[PDB]
């Protein structure tokens, strides 16, 4: 991005920067393809992209030919690079579809009504408080500045004296200016296109609109300062709404060593502190990928409440009872226990913020909760079936545990070990692989030393309270 | 054409937009007016709507949304598209021994290639940068 | 050419001269666009991008251009060369490769736990053979619903190996361990065996299977992602 | 029958035909529409007092009122009561035969005299060398009151006179014919 | 049902005679007992 | 009406096919101009 009213030639040579960076990175670049005039923003002569690929995955083997290396060493660049707005490295996201780019995506909105001055303001004071804050990176806006604009003024009533037409006028400013494509010729079978417009050196600068004639009715040449005058202004490019309001858009990204939600939550603070500044009614609203990543978030509980009572009523049914189902679901904390402790460990030693609380932690808990489950039940109901034989509630559970000491361990370590590879994993999607892993190793560790301890005193309690 | 962002906003991002609202399975509408005269209105759905029944449904309520604006608007036609802004590949074409000139590239390249690669399977949009040839007459005003 | 539009005929002068499109104009070959300007590594080139069509299988439609770039390929100046600046679909297939290699790890080391535990290799092989069957008969049954081979169902598989093979260890560990206690034939012992085990059989499945079964039916993005974990659980779990 | 494919098939027969019409009909609007469902309540906005001008309270709702309630929960179509207002030029056949000027005449001062001017860009891509400068330039030229509409000029009399448009006609802001006025327990108001 | 209707009759002859067009004459009454849309401004924001 | 084949290709025919892109499922176009002045476009999509 480069400043307001820039060219294209010094959008090129930022970017002729910009290439040298990349292609110097002999390690970890291959090839770059860039386009000057075009940005994801919109079409501008000062804006510009770059495509960067890397080379091969096995190629870079060092910490200092990452991905994450090299977003750092460019993102140098924008500080050195004088003549540029912001020249951002990005990644992609996890899932390309869902959005562009990686990180967050914020909607400010004017929902009072106050202008797009006030608005602006707003969001300036929203840019700096995110630069000083330590847990963000490259935030900006994403769009276009408000730019010198030039304003001409028609008089119609000096145009009308004159005998010209503002339709006359049109036509000739007009096609002089923009250009036309008037029709089509031939060339080599194919129909290409004729285009008519002012040669370059008559439509530069305001002076090159003292050049410009239009025929009157009178069919003489009257000069276009006759009824014209122009001015230069301030104002806005491209305005924007998002749900019928007007509104800004604000990028950013999580800082190293930070997660998705915690970056989401410094935005949320940093907007709290606009109406102790002066600044009152605007609010914001997470849209695209930040959208997604609320409303995961945000249905886990009943997710977790759901499976825990089908569970429930399962075992009501197939044994009969209501206090085997109790006594199952009773012991559930204990391998929940050990998911959560693996992750966060692993999060804390590891310097991952990938180990979090995201989608892939949640199907690993459900699958936790089910072995839990599955553990129980192996000993309740030979203990319950012992019982129905005559022997009491103590000597009976404390068989069936001895008996079925055996069988539990065994295919509790083939689950601990049919995931072991997950966790253990190493490039090309091993961020999943580790949330899944890591969270199904712990949550088997805390069932097999946990668990098996609390089921026997369970089952004894409840059918204890309420005996037969 | 002609109009500032202000005016396009009053009179045909506004209306288009008050127009959408009351479509079945939609999400959030996006929407922007440029200095240049052009307006954009995005509407994003939700998850498990049929793509071709939104574009249906945009055009039924488009159509009588049309006769509310400018005259000059209705000239230049309302387009209405389905696509996502995210690349799945870029290819480059460049002459590694100089003997084709740019122009020559880039003609080419419009000429022979971007419709047939349009027409693949799976294809949804295909953007080009470099630009085919075409006929420009540049008038002096001086000797008009 | 450009001489006949240089010619085209404009007016008379009251002298009686002609004025034609020369006279005032410059004409000339050039571009029907002027507002961008791409390189490949800071040469001038031409780009194509490409925009995938609203649910389409990414790598089959990258397999399609390239086929048909290829049969363009054969009719291009000499000169002009193409050459892939941006894509995506080798990290998909870099993906894959590594969720199949960590499936393959995973089955080898449950049957090494297993044969620790069933210390015999007759033994140890029963719930081997139990892995393909479940697996193949998985991915049969979820293709008839049209789910297709991608990251989380085979995350999903790799998560289903360790309790596929409960049911058939929970079987074989109890006719071993009576086969020792009572020193009968084989099938004496196994008749006794699946007489005595079958309720905790149908425990197992039971749970196992209604654990994963809510998340099948949520909404959304999240729902979709559910979605493939849970109904891959569930069919593997029944067919085990 | 699904009612959205049966109007998009109805409106695509349509484009067939519009370059038949009369050319006046184009420039009014073609409309499709279906069935549907039915209100479920019709709001009426009004003034007690006669205090605010009907236009004033037609210009309030669809102003302010019309956009955001298209944008609550359960809405599906929003409809206003009451069109919208005009410009309307009246002419007198006293005062234009007195200057020998006709109906045409008006008409095409009409349309020459108001319009919106196109300007390009500063600096636009094919660009001189060391060009620094890249700025939108827009121009104003519309009409934008009725006394702009009053002093449209006509043409000039023998003796030098300025003939406008005042001098042949009556300029105001009229009503839009096709949709007439509507009110609420007998007053002036407009509904949605 | 069936209301009374008043009809012009032009004498092609007549207009000849006196010099004026068949077309002058449709577009007179045209625009002045017809009327006539010509084109729109922008009054405030509002499309009139 | 009143063309010939050649005329109707470059004015017509090719028009329409550079608009033809983007289709879900098209196997193939056929286009056919003729003296008459007609044009024909016939797009062919996949099976389902
Ligand atoms: C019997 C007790 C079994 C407890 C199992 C643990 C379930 C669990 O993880 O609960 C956490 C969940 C809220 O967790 P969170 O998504 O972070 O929301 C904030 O909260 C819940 O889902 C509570 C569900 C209770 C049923
Ligand atoms: C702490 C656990 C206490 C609850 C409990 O242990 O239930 C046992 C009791 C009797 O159960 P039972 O002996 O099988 O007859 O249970 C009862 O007396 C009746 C319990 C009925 C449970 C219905 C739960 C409905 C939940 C769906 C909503
Ligand atoms: C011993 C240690 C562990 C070894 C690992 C295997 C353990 C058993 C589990 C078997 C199931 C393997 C499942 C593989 C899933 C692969 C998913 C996938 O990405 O598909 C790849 C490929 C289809 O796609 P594509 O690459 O386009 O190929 C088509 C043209 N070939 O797919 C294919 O082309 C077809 C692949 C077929 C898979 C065959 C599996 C056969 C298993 C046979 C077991 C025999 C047991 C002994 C029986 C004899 C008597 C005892």
């Amino acid at each position: 991005q480069l400043p307001p009213n820039a060219t294209l030639d010094r959008t090129g040579k930022v970017i002729d920067t910009m290439t040298n960076f990349f292609m110097n990175e002999k390690d970890t670049v291959e090839s770059i393809f860039t386009v000057s005039g075009f940005s994801f923003t919109g079409v501008g002569q000062n804006a510009g992209i770059g495509f960067v690929k890397l080379k091969d995955w096995s190629k870079r083997t060092t910490p200092e030919t990452q991905i994450g290396s090299l977003i750092q060493r460019g993102m140098a660049l924008n500080m050195i690079i004088k003549d540029a707005s912001y020249v951002m490295p990005l990644q992609l996201p996890a899932m390309p579809e869902l959005g562009v780019t990686a990180g967050f995506n914020l909607q400010l909105k004017d929902s009072s009504g106050q202008g797009h001055e006030k608005l602006i303001a707003a969001r300036n004071t929203i840019l700096g408080l995110a630069s000083q804050d330590k847990r963000l990176v490259g935030v900006r806006p994403n769009g276009q500045e408000d730019t010198p604009q030039y304003q001409i003024n028609v008089d119609q009533a000096q145009a009308g004296a004159m005998g010209v037409s503002i339709a006359e006028i049109n036509n000739t400013m007009r096609i002089a200016w923009g250009g036309s494509y008037i029709n089509d010729f031939v060339d080599r079978g194919r129909v290409k296109k004729v285009y008519v417009q002012g040669d370059a050196g008559s439509r530069m600068m305001p002076e090159d609109l003292n050049k410009w004639y239009v025929r009157n009715n009178k069919g003489e040449m009257v000069p276009f300062s006759a009824f014209a005058t122009g001015e230069w202004t301030y104002g806005s490019p491209r305005l924007e709404r998002y749900n019928g309001v007007s509104s800004v858009n604000i990028q950013g990204t999580p800082a190293p060593g930070v997660s998705s939600g915690d970056a989401m939550k410094a935005m949320e603070e940093i907007i709290g502190k606009l109406p102790s500044m002066g600044l009152q009614g605007f609010d914001y609203e997470w849209t695209g990928l930040s959208l997604e990543e609320r409303e995961s978030g945000a249905q886990a509980p009943f997710l977790y409440a759901l499976s825990l009572l089908i569970v429930f009523l399962c075992l009501a049914a197939l044994y009969e009872s209501w206090s085997i189902p109790f006594s199952v679901l009773l012991v559930v904390p204990l391998g929940v226990i050990g998911a959560i402790v693996l992750t966060y460990l692993g999060m804390i030693i590891k310097g991952d913020p990938n180990l979090s609380n995201n989608i892939y932690f949640q199907v690993a808990i459900i699958a936790v909760i089910g072995l839990s489950a599955k553990n129980a039940i192996l000993i309740v109901e030979f203990a319950k079936e012992l019982q129905e034989k005559g022997e009491d509630l103590l000597d009976a559970t404390l068989h069936a545990a001895k008996m079925r000491l055996r069988p539990i361990i065994m295919t509790t370590l083939a689950f601990g070990f049919g995931v072991l590879p997950l966790a253990l994993s190493t490039g090309a999607g091993a961020g999943s692989q580790h949330s899944v892993g890591f969270g199904v190793l712990g949550g088997v560790l805390s069932a097999t030393f946990l668990g098996i301890f609390f089921i026997p005193v369970f089952y004894v309690w409840i059918r204890s309270i309420f005996k037969y | 054409p002609g109009a500032s962002a202000e005016t396009v906003e009053n009179t045909v991002t506004q209306i288009i937009e008050q127009q959408m609202n009351g479509l079945d399975g939609l999400r959030y509408i996006s929407s922007n007016s440029a200095g240049n005269g052009q307006a954009s209105i995005q509407l994003n759905f939700e998850q498990g709507v049929d793509p071709d029944i939104a574009q249906v449904q945009v055009q039924n309520k488009l159509q009588s949304a049309t006769a509310l604006l400018p005259e000059d608007v209705q000239r230049q036609g309302v387009t209405v598209t389905k696509s996502g802004a995210s690349f799945l590949q870029v290819i480059a074409f460049y002459s590694p021994d100089n003997n084709l000139s740019d122009s020559d590239i880039k003609d080419y390249v419009n000429s022979s290639i971007k419709e047939p690669l349009s027409r693949v399977a799976g294809v949804g949009e295909v953007q080009v940068f470099g630009g085919s040839y075409a006929m420009r007459i540049w008038l002096d005003p001086a000797k008009l | 050419t450009p001489e006949q539009f240089k010619n085209i005929f404009l007016k008379n002068t009251a002298s009686g001269a002609e004025v034609r499109l020369k006279d005032v104009a410059r004409v000339e070959l050039g571009s029907d666009n002027y507002q961008f300007d791409s390189k490949f590594n800071g040469k001038p080139a031409a780009g194509l991008a490409i925009k995938i069509a609203t649910g389409a299988n990414a790598l089959d439609t990258a397999e399609a251009v390239e086929q048909r770039l290829s049969e363009l390929r054969k009719n291009y100046p000499t000169g002009l060369a193409d050459k892939l600046a941006y894509d995506t679909t080798p990290f998909i297939r870099l993906s894959i490769e590594s969720v199949v290699h960590t499936l393959i790890e995973a089955v080898i080391l449950v049957f090494i736990v297993m044969f620790l535990f069933l210390q015999n290799w007759r033994a140890t092989i029963i719930p081997t053979l139990a892995v393909p069957v479940v697996v193949l008969g998985t991915f049969a049954v979820i293709n008839i619903f049209g789910f297709s081979i991608n990251t989380l169902t085979m995350f999903a598989m790799v998560l289903a190996i360790g309790l596929l093979v409960d049911d058939a260890i929970v079987v074989v560990e109890n006719v071993e361990r009576v086969m020792s206690e009572d020193h009968t034939d084989p099938v004496t012992a196994t008749s006794r065996s699946m007489q005595q085990i079958s309720g905790a059989l149908v425990g197992i499945t039971s749970v196992l299977t209604a654990v994963f079964v809510p998340m099948a039916f949520f909404g959304g993005t999240t729902g979709v992602i559910y979605r493939q974990f849970s109904i891959t659980l569930v069919t593997a779990m029944v067919l085990s | 029958v699904d009612p959205d494919i049966a109007q998009v098939q109805v409106q695509n027969k349509l484009q067939s035909a519009t370059a038949l019409l009369p050319e006046d009909v184009q420039r009014q609007g073609v409309t499709v529409t279906k069935s549907g469902a039915s209100f479920l309540q019709v709001i009426a906005f009004y003034s007690p007092d006669n205090n605010l001008s009907d236009s004033d309270i037609k210009d309030y709702v669809n102003s302010s009122i019309k956009e955001p309630l298209s944008r609550v929960a359960g809405v599906g179509e929003v409809q206003v009561f009451g069109g919208s207002y005009a410009m309307r030029i009246w002419l007198d056949p006293a005062k234009l035969t007195s200057y020998q000027l006709t109906p045409s005449d008006i008409a095409t001062a009409l349309q020459a005299q108001n319009s919106q001017v196109a300007v390009g860009q500063l600096g636009g891509a094919p660009a001189v060398q060391g060009q620094v400068l890249n700025a939108t330039v827009n121009a104003q030229s519309l009409l934008q009151t009725p006394e702009q509409f009053k002093n449209i000029f006509l043409k000039n009399t023998a003796s030098g006179a300025e003939v406008r448009l005042k001098d042949v006609a009556r300029v105001e802001l009229g009503s839009d014919n096709y949709q007439f006025d509507s009110k609420f327990n007998g007053k002036p108001a407009a509904g949605l």
